[PDB]
RNA sequence: AUCCUUAUGCACGGGAAAUACGCAUAUCAGUGAGGAUUCGUCCGAGAUUGUGUUUUUGCUGGUUGAAAUUAUAAA
């Protein structure tokens, strides 16, 4: 529903904004929560609607520049994945 | 504020007051009187100065009346405020670039005095630079 | 799938169930090993130890939902309730997917510090968790700059080990400059870093 | 708290314990001296005596507990068995100085009085010190809490390898 | 929560008067599983064919034969002139979907699905619950949609 | 000078023994400080005797205790001091009534009835 | 601003094992056991001694 | 004071299903106390269990 | 002497403008007419700024756009009393005119539960009694319930830590507590009153309801306890989700 | 009321049975300890708790330990098991009077 | 003794009648003084000997400063 | 002279707690503080305000490190 989308997507904001003190880590478990959260209880639903993979996209890219910037004022070109996608385990943030 | 705030009247009562606070850290605002930017900082180093009191103090400089001061930021002069111990100028790296002077507002009164108390911190310590708890980087 | 195969599985357990009985017989629980993480509740649910007592939860969805009232911070499960249906998901797939995708743990260290600790192979470590250590300085006097100051420092070192790949050409470009008597040349003030 | 004085019985211990998952298995610092449960005579007596796996029981604290204080008795226990360790036939013959002062048929140390007993602890000490310093050539001076560490545990002792001392100097420096 | 279903309950029963929510429920002493009735004429009796609650959500589903439709759209048009056909718009569709495969609002339809969520209305009391057509969303199906 | 209504005021002994009575009483909970605790109290039938205060001004707000007592048969004084009184029930604040009640289990249950004798002997 | 006394620590048979300013408390474990239990007895004969 | 979480409010059950390198170290442990002679029995009662 | 006076008067300022936020009159008796009207008039400025400024903020935060990290948290501050406001307001104007249903509306619903309830020919749930069967069990689930928030968290504040400790207690004398609920059902017929905290889904906010751990205990078995026995009985027709 | 001039002390040094204890409840305590260890490579153990499954055990949970089940080794102190308040305790007391009370 | 807070004092001067019965007035207000605060041995330290060993007994000085029992 | 009750004071001893515990040129308070209620009534002692500490005051001990270090003098 559109609703629901605009809720994940405030969530996301959300997890966004407060994040000026907050760990890289614990803002990327926020997120994959969220996102866990969208992704299992509508399941079907999402490969559908296309504003929401929209939003994914955006939001997940929003997520990875809030680290970005706490590593450096200057945007890099592009990190490897790897930081963000690893998992916590193996030092990374374990985005999903 | 116009009423809490104590103000200064000519360069040498504000390098005086600059001098002469030995235990205290003093937080001098240069700035345009009828200006907005300068208007809030002034409001919130109001709510600040009480609270802090015990270990800095605020004062304010009308910059067009006070012109002793372009020395400090070679006239730039937006609506600025600088930081003072034992009569030496404290240099609070946020990511602006600006290590000298805060030269934008912060709204979080909690935040300003955190960065205040992290400046007379590193007064006491002897430190002239002191990295910021906070980043900054928006307010340019 | 999850719905029909819960209608499919649940028959099944039925099925087993029957066949028990005209055997005498409790129902194996090793039998259902297969059909074990599927259905809606899950056949994880009829085989777990606190069954009876959560015979009574009732009204348990309801109550969940109503928690938007109650507790503040915000469920992001408000529909499920692990006791009475399962683990609705899997994702320890995912986790090890990853990794793949990244050439195997290996190549992701080869990212990170990690042989600069200088270990043999990775078998016997551990981290000391980032939460945990702001746990632990946080019962003590502290200025709120402080706390801070140590609320950041999980970064400090996530930077670190992520250092030898937030600090070439690639990553960022500009400058090169030395970090003071070492041969360590920045690309960029990374503060933490 | 099942205290393991090995190292390295903790790994089967804890296969063998999940049962009783309430159950802590520690390692220790600490060389126990109960390696000197042979030391002891009754006890090595019933060990040879054994034609089967026997599951055997002693108050090793024999008239003890109801004179001192639990942690006393240990602490008492930790010195005797410590000495025996050192060199058990001088313990026996500080045991049996006094052959007035008898053993009994359910113990297994000679039932003394408090002064004797404190006499026989002091004894036991000055042994340990005495074989010590025969051993490791050192002055019997030391520190108090050296003393105590060398009692309890004769221990590793803070020994850091020449590699590590010389990490320690590169950090000062 | 329990006192809002019980609460809710009440409601339900308004709107789906004594009979019709009996028959939903079917007897006492063998209720029925969510949606079946006992009969296909018990079912087939009354309009509201499903109906269900989640809370503040209700979903009532309705049929009609034609005529029966009909009927409750003059109804309607008697109560509320609607000379202008400013009801097609003033109304509410998925936003959500297509264009082409949202509720087209074909007048005659749009009208039905107005009296439907009207008579609705009339049926339970304000001063429980104000139930809005703002919030109302009622698709209606047909030899057009 | 005390008041002429206060009557029957004690003497300096009686008044002593009287307060010390209260003390003991504070201490074994079997006493109610206050005008309207007084007067539960003498509702009740709890109220072995009462003790009022000479020195309250103005004096009318006990003055209706005496009556009360008299209809009930309880014996009553007023001692002088409000001041003291408070202090023997065990509040700085200055008091004016109080009721010694009664419990067949008291300790001091015989030093009770002397003191409601003496109290007694005083009243004509 | 004084030293006219000094103040020790006051042992029992629960502390006893977790005091060490005063000396030989794993050293002689008898005679520290005769030492806390000693003082104990000081202590509550002090008592004693002071109510007669 | 922000105090500490009472120790035995910990979470405790319907955990993660365990993992292959974890399952792999209890699993040698087995094999070395079977291997290192059998028990005679139990050891492969043990493992059965695990 | 007049820096004092101005002094004086920016705290009378800031006050008028607190007690509005708080939603209390400035009925401040010894101030001057025009100095007081001058006041009222500044008041009345910053609400019209205030309340419109937090509207728009909020319509910026549903669309996504771009705001300060701080301005929303004071906004859900501002916001979050308005709402206050508007609610105690409803609540006032409910008390001045009665309750809303009239009395035929009344008998109109009241009847249609009561034959609905005939139809359903319900048990009616009697009150817990003293030696309740499935009570116990019951009371662990609802501690159980009160418990979870915590199953988490590492650090407990002072009022977690209380309503940890009363789960503790209830759950070690169970005997105790159970009485205690009992009681309460019976006659508690007042409570130590509710502090209402506000969420934060951004996009549509409110409301927390943070009741006194120890009154939190009798709620939870009760709810336990309606939920079971509504289900038992079945209260509950099959539609209702 | 201002803030105090932030100086950094370090006075304390305290100990003792008694001050233990009381700082006792304010230590992490050593499975929370253990928890805040992870477990360098693995998948590290998480309970899912319904509110938020978010929560890692962590290296609480002993390798052989976790590969089979729980623990209640690690459910270990007496010296911060959430006790109440001072009103908090005198309210209960009252409430339990009430009630036996009601009893008679 | 006194329980009950002994007796009251109008002046002091009936508190002092009270006392006279027991008859040692002046000597506790030159202990009370050096508790009550500890200003009168503030003073005094701003001193005290004992029979101590080898007094001889020409020896005759001992003062007392916290780092140390200095002896003259 | 023996035994007990209460309060207190001094202490042995044993516990629990410090989120508690004070202080006040304050305002009020048994001439009613604050609360109960089955509604008939019942309990009856602090409340308000301000404020000082409050993950703790005072002291001891160890290991350590820190780098922890050895008088004079004649042939």
């Amino acid at each position: 529903s559109e609703e629901e989308i605009k809720k994940f997507d405030s969530r996301i904001r959300g997890i966004l904004m407060a994040s000026g003190s907050t760990t890289f880590t614990k803002v990327a478990a926020k997120w994959n929560t969220s996102l866990i959260s969208l992704f299992t209880y509508f399941r079907e639903a999402i490969v559908a609607t296309e504003p929401l993979l929209d939003i994914l996209v955006k939001g997940e890219t929003r997520i990875q520049n809030r680290v970005k910037l706490g590593l450096n004022s200057k945007m890099p070109t592009r990190f490897p994945p790897a930081v963000f996608y690893t998992p916590k385990e193996l030092g990374g943030l374990g985005m999903i | 504020a116009s009423v809490l705030l104590p103000q200064l009247r000519t360069g040498w009562h504000v390098d005086q007051a600059i001098v002469t606070e030995t235990k205290r850290l003093v937080v001098i605002r240069f700035g345009r009187k009828n200006d907005r930017q300068c208007m809030i900082m002034d409001e919130l180093l109001s709510s600040i100065a009480e609270r802090v009191r015990n270990f800095a103090v605020i004062y304010l400089c009308d910059i067009d009346e006070v012109s002793d001061f372009d020395e400090m930021y070679e006239l730039t002069d937006p609506m600025t405020v600088m930081f003072f111990y034992h009569n030496k100028h404290m240099m609070c790296d946020f990511g602006t670039g600006n290590n000298n002077k805060l030269n934008f507002i912060v709204d979080d009164k909690q935040e300003m005095i955190d960065i205040l108390e992290t400046i007379f911190r590193g007064a006491r310590k002897n430190k002239g630079l002191v990295v910021s708890p906070y980043d900054y980087n928006h307010k340019r | 799938n999850e719905f029909l195969d819960s209608q499919r599985v649940w028959a099944e357990y039925a099925t087993k169930r029957q066949e028990a009985i005209q055997q005498n017989r409790r129902l194996a629980f090793e039998e259902l090993e297969g059909s074990w993480d599927r259905g809606i509740p899950r056949i994880s649910t009829l085989f777990q130890r606190d069954r009876h007592t959560l015979a009574y939860d009732r009204g348990h969805r309801i109550r969940r939902e109503f928690k938007q009232y109650s507790l503040e911070r915000n469920s992001p499960f408000w529909w499920t309730n692990s006791h009475h249906d399962g683990k609705l998901w899997n994702l320890n797939a995912y986790r090890t997917d990853v990794i793949q995708a990244l050439g195997g743990i290996e190549t992701i260290l080869e990212h990170t510090l990690f042989k600069g600790t200088g270990f043999n192979s990775w078998e016997g470590l551990f981290w000391e968790k980032a939460s945990g250590f702001e746990d632990s300085m946080q019962f003590k006097k502290l200025t709120h700059a402080q706390r801070t100051g140590l609320s950041q420092i999980p970064n400090r070192r996530f930077t670190l080990w992520w250092s030898p790949t937030i600090n070439r050409a690639n990553v960022y470009v500009g400058f090169l400059v030395q970090l003071d008597l070492t041969g360590i040349f920045l690309h960029g003030k990374i503060p933490t870093l | 708290q099942i205290i393991v004085t090995r190292k390295a019985m903790l790994d089967p211990l804890e296969v063998h314990m999940l049962d009783f998952p309430n159950i802590a298995i520690r390692p220790t610092e600490l060389r126990l001296p109960f390696s000197a449960a042979m030391s002891i005579d009754k006890l090595s007596d019933v060990v040879m005596k054994a034609t089967e796996p026997q599951m055997v029981l002693f108050n090793i604290y024999d008239d003890w507990l109801d004179r001192i204080s639990s942690y006393t008795a240990f602490s008492r226990l930790t010195l005797l068995l410590r000495a025996l360790k050192t060199n058990e036939e001088s313990a026996k013959m500080i045991l049996l100085s006094d052959p007035t002062i008898t053993i009994k048929s359910y113990h297994l140390w000679p039932s003394f009085t408090d002064e004797q007993w404190i006499t026989i602890e002091s004894q036991m000490r000055d042994l340990i010190l005495t074989e010590y310093g025969r051993k490791y050539n050192v002055n019997i001076s030391a520190l108090t809490q050296t003393e105590i560490k060398d009692i309890i545990l004769g221990q590793n002792i803070k020994a850091p390898s020449v590699k590590r001392q010389k990490m320690a100097e590169l950090e000062a420096a | 929560s329990f006192i809002f279903q019980y609460y809710g309950l009440v409601i339900d029963l308004l709107l789906l008067g004594q009979e019709r929510a009996t028959d939903l429920a079917g007897p006492a002493n063998n209720p029925n599983e969510f949606m079946q009735f006992k009969s296909k004429e018990v079912e087939k009796a009354h309009p509201i064919r499903l109906y269900t609650r989640y809370l503040d959500r209700i979903y009532m589903l309705f049929h009609f034969e034609e005529d029966e439709g009909e009927e409750l759209t003059d109804e309607y048009l008697a109560e509320n002139p609607d000379p202008n056909f400013e009801n097609s718009i003033g109304y509410n569709n998925r936003k959500c979907w297509p264009k082409d495969s949202r509720m087209r609002l074909i007048r005659q339809d749009v009208n039905l699905g107005r009296a439907v969520f009207w008579e609705i209305q009339s049926r339970v009391p304000t001063s429980l619950t104000s139930i809005k057509w703002e919030n109302a969303f009622v698709s209606v199906y047909s030899k057009n949609n | 000078a005390p008041n002429p209504k206060a009557f029957p005021l004690a003497d300096a002994a009686l008044t002593q023994q009287i307060l010390d009575v209260v003390q003991q009483a504070a201490n074994l909970r079997q006493l109610k400080k206050g005008a309207n605790e007084a007067t539960k109290t003498l509702n009740r039938g709890i109220s072995e005797f009462i003790i009022m205060a000479a020195d309250c001004e103005p004096i009318e707000i006990l003055l209706h205790l005496p009556l009360l007592c008299e209809d009930k048969n309880v014996p009553y004084v007023f001692v002088p001091s409000r001041v003291a009184l408070g202090r023997a029930c065990g509040v700085s604040r200055p008091v004016i009534a109080a009721s010694i009640t009664t419990n067949d289990a008291s300790a001091i249950k015989t030093q009770i009835y002397a003191v409601k004798d003496k109290i007694e002997t005083l009243l004509i | 601003l004084g030293l006219l006394p000094k103040p020790e620590p006051k042992v029992k048979l629960s502390n006893m094992m977790s005091v060490f300013e005063n000396d030989q408390n794993i050293t002689d474990p008898t005679a520290w056991e005769k030492v806390v239990k000693d003082q104990v007895d000081l202590r509550k004969r002090k008592h004693l001694e002071e109510n007669e | 004071l922000s105090y500490l979480k009472d120790l035995e409010n910990d979470r405790v059950n319907s955990l993660s299903d365990a993992t292959l390198e974890d399952l792999q170290k209890m699993r040698t442990i087995l094999k070395s106390y079977r291997k290192a002679d059998p028990t005679n029995p139990q050891g492969w009662i043990a493992s059965a269990r695990l | 002497i007049r820096q004092k006076k101005a002094r004086t008067i920016l705290q009378h300022l800031s006050e008028a403008w607190r007690c509005w936020k708080a939603n209390i009159p400035w009925d401040v008796p010894g101030m001057p007419a025009p100095i007081k009207k001058i006041i009222e008039r500044y008041i009345k400025s910053k609400a019209d700024a205030w309340v419109s400024a937090a509207h728009y903020n909020r319509e910026r935060i549903k669309r996504g756009a771009h705001v300060e990290k701080t301005m929303v948290k004071k906004n859900l501050g501002r916001l979050t009393r308005l709402w206050i406001k508007n609610e105690q307001e409803r609540q006032r104007q409910i008390q001045k005119n009665g309750p809303e249903i009239t009395p035929e509306e009344a008998t109109t619903i009241f009847s249609v539960m009561v034959e609905w309830l005939e139809s359903r020919s319900f048990s009616p749930i009697p009150f817990p009694p003293l030696t309740y069967k499935n009570d116990t069990k019951i009371l662990v689930l609802a501690l159980e319930d009160l418990k979870d928030v915590y199953a988490s968290k590492v650090r407990l504040n002072a009022s977690e830590r209380e309503e940890l400790a009363l789960i503790e207690e209830a759950y070690d004398n169970p005997h105790d507590t159970l009485n205690r609920i009992k009681k309460y059902l019976l006659t508690q017929r007042v409570f130590k009153p509710v502090d209402i905290t506000m969420m934060e889904n951004y996009q549509n906010i409110s409301p927390v309801y943070s009741v006194d751990p120890l009154e939190k205990i009798t709620d939870a078995y009760l709810d336990q306890y309606l939920w079971y026995e509504a289900d038992q009985r079945k209260l509950f027709p099959n539609w209702i989700k | 009321k201002a803030l105090p001039i932030p100086e950094d002390q370090p006075k304390k040094k305290r100990a003792g049975r008694k001050f233990r204890k009381y700082k006792e409840k304010f230590r992490l305590s050593h499975v929370r300890q253990l928890q805040n260890r992870m477990e360098f490579g693995k998948q590290e153990q998480t309970v899912l708790d319904s509110y938020g499954e978010e929560v890692g055990l962590g290296m609480s949970n002993t390798s052989l330990q976790q590969a089979v089940g729980a623990t209640s080794g690690s459910r270990r102190s007496a010296g911060n098991q959430a006790k109440l308040t001072k009103v908090m305790k005198h309210r209960i007391s009252e409430a339990n009077q009430q009630a036996d009370e009601f009893l008679i | 003794q006194y329980k009950f807070r002994e007796t009251t004092h109008s002046k002091r001067e009936l508190d002092s009648g009270d006392d006279q019965p027991q008859s040692s007035e002046a000597k506790r207000t030159k202990f009370s003084n050096p508790a009550i605060p500890p200003v009168i041995d503030l003073e005094k330290i701003k001193k005290l000997m004992t029979v101590t060993k080898v007094s001889l007994p020409e020896g005759s000085f001992k003062r007392v400063k916290p780092q140390y029992d200095e002896i003259h």
